[PDB]
């Protein structure tokens, strides 16, 4: 019952810059090498959008793989995006972790799933309804809650040494089609020591309605990028703050900037 | 080894010392004071003779 | 019990938890009992002598 996905393509700007140490720096010029987001790299979009004829909703969700990082944004309205399932099968064979954050509160699951076709919460913007991501969890190692209840979302997700990263960040726009354009540095907010081996994630949304049993459609977008091994420069404020990063291996300049 | 004295610095809220460009520890933040002090070497200058 | 066949290394403070037939040959299999089918456990034999 969906349509075949529009993998379109925009420009990724100069977004997907995070915290690589923890070391307190001053007015410091720092040159690193690791696993970045490219300047000016095409970055996949996915749509939600409205049916107009029939069953023409726009409900994507596919299997993107996960290689050596990835880079998610989202911009939308009263929360359609909640939450990421992160795995090696998504089966019942192999663990799995989930890490919803949305509804009563943050839930980070790690369990030996069995998820169902399309991981949609059946809920809407205020008191929910239900809850469809499983069917079946046998065998639980961690289960956490978090006390906590159109925008731009930005999400970075690495896995080293049995660490699972996310950095976070916000900021709010005023767009229709377009991918905006400007610089943006993530901050660090979740660590987590879960040590399996992840290949695969897909996406959670939600349904909105109006005060019926039936349940359609929303209007949203999100966008999807991975990482590359490169080298590149920050700078540093007096209080420490990235104010501007350059990328070593887009232009003649960047090198001669970075040299 | 140093003198010990106190400071008027600001610390980002969770922080335990403090350094410079050439990684000389100038300040603490003492616990159980939470009172940000600074560290000096015990002679510097110069003595003639 | 600890592993004895995979098909490659494992990383730094990574686990694996699984349990699959692991075929000599290939890549799948779904079925033991057969002449080249390997469990991938193996069972320690910890006795008094
Ligand atoms: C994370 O988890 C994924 C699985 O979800 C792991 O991916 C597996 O990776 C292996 C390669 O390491 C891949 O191929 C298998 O191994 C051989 C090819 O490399 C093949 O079997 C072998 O064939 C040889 C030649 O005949 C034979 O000599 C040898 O004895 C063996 O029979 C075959 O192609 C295997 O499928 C798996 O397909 C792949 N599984 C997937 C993609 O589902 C990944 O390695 C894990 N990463 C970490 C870090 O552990
Ligand atoms: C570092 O932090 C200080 C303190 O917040 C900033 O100085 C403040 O700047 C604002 C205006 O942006 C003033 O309203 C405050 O009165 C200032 N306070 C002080 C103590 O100076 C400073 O701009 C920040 N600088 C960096 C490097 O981010
Ligand atoms: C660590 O313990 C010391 C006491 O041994 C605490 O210092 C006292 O703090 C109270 C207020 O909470 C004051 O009224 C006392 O006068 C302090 N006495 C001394 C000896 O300093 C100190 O606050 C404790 N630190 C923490 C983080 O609780
Ligand atoms: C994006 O894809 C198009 C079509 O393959 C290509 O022409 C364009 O150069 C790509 N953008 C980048 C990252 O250069
Ligand atoms: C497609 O139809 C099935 C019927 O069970 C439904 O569950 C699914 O939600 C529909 N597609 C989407 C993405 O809504
Ligand atoms: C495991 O998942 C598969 C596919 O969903 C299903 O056919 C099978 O019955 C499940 N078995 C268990 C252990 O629940
Ligand atoms: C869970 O672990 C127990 C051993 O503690 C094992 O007997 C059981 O089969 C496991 N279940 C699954 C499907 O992980
Ligand atoms: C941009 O702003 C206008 C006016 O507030 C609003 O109607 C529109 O929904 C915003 N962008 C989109 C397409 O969400
Ligand atoms: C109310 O529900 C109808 C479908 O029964 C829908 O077409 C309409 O857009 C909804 N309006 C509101 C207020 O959400």
């Amino acid at each position: 019952n969906k349509s075949t996905p529009n993998l379109d393509q925009f420009l990724s700007s100069r977004r997907g810059f995070y915290y690589f140490d923890d070391t307190f720096r001053s007015s410091v010029r720092v040159l690193t090498s690791g696993y970045f987001l490219p300047f000016q790299s095409n970055l996949t979009r996915y749509l939600t959008l409205e049916s107009i004829t029939g069953r023409r909703i726009y409900f994507d969700n596919p299997n993107i793989p996960f290689k050596d990082g990835l880079y998610f944004a989202a911009t939308e309205k009263s929360n359609v995006i909640r939450g990421w399932i992160f795995g090696s099968t998504l089966d019942n064979t192999t663990q799995s972790a989930v890490l919803f954050n949305n509804g009563t509160h943050i839930v980070v699951n790690v369990c030996n799933f069995n998820f169902c076709q399309d991981p949609m919460l059946a809920i809407s913007a205020g008191s929910p309804y239900k809850s469809w991501v499983y069917t079946t969890a046998t065998n639980c190692t961690y289960n956490r809650l978090h006390a906590f209840n159109v925008h731009l979302r930005e999400h970075v997700f690495r896995n080293v040494d049995g660490f699972l990263y996310v950095y976070h960040n916000y900021e709010s726009i005023n767009v229709t089609n377009t991918f905006p354009g400007g610089f943006s540095v993530l901050k660090p907010i979740l660590k987590l020591p879960f040590g399996l081996n992840i290949t695969h994630f897909k996406v959670i949304m939600t349904l909105f309605s109006n005060t019926t049993q039936s349940f359609e459609a929303d209007a949203s977008a999100y966008f999807v990028g991975h990482l590359k091994p490169l080298t590149m420069l920050a700078d540093f404020d007096e209080n420490g703050t990235i104010v501007d990063a350059v990328d070593c291996s887009q232009n003649p300049l960047s090198e001669l900037k970075c040299t | 080894t140093g003198v010990l004295t106190e400071s008027t610095k600001r610390f980002q809220s969770f922080q335990q010392f403090g350094r410079d460009i050439s990684d000389f520890t100038d300040s603490v933040r003492d616990p159980k004071t939470l009172e940000i002090l600074d560290i000096s070497p015990c002679s510097y200058g110069g003595v003639s003779v | 019990y600890y592993r004895l066949f995979r098909h490659g290394k494992i990383k730094p403070y990574e686990r694996d938890t699984s349990n699959v037939p692991y075929n000599a040959q290939g890549g799948t299999c779904t079925d033991t009992s057969q002449l080249n089918c390997y469990q991938p456990l193996k069972s320690y034999d910890f006795t008094d002598t």
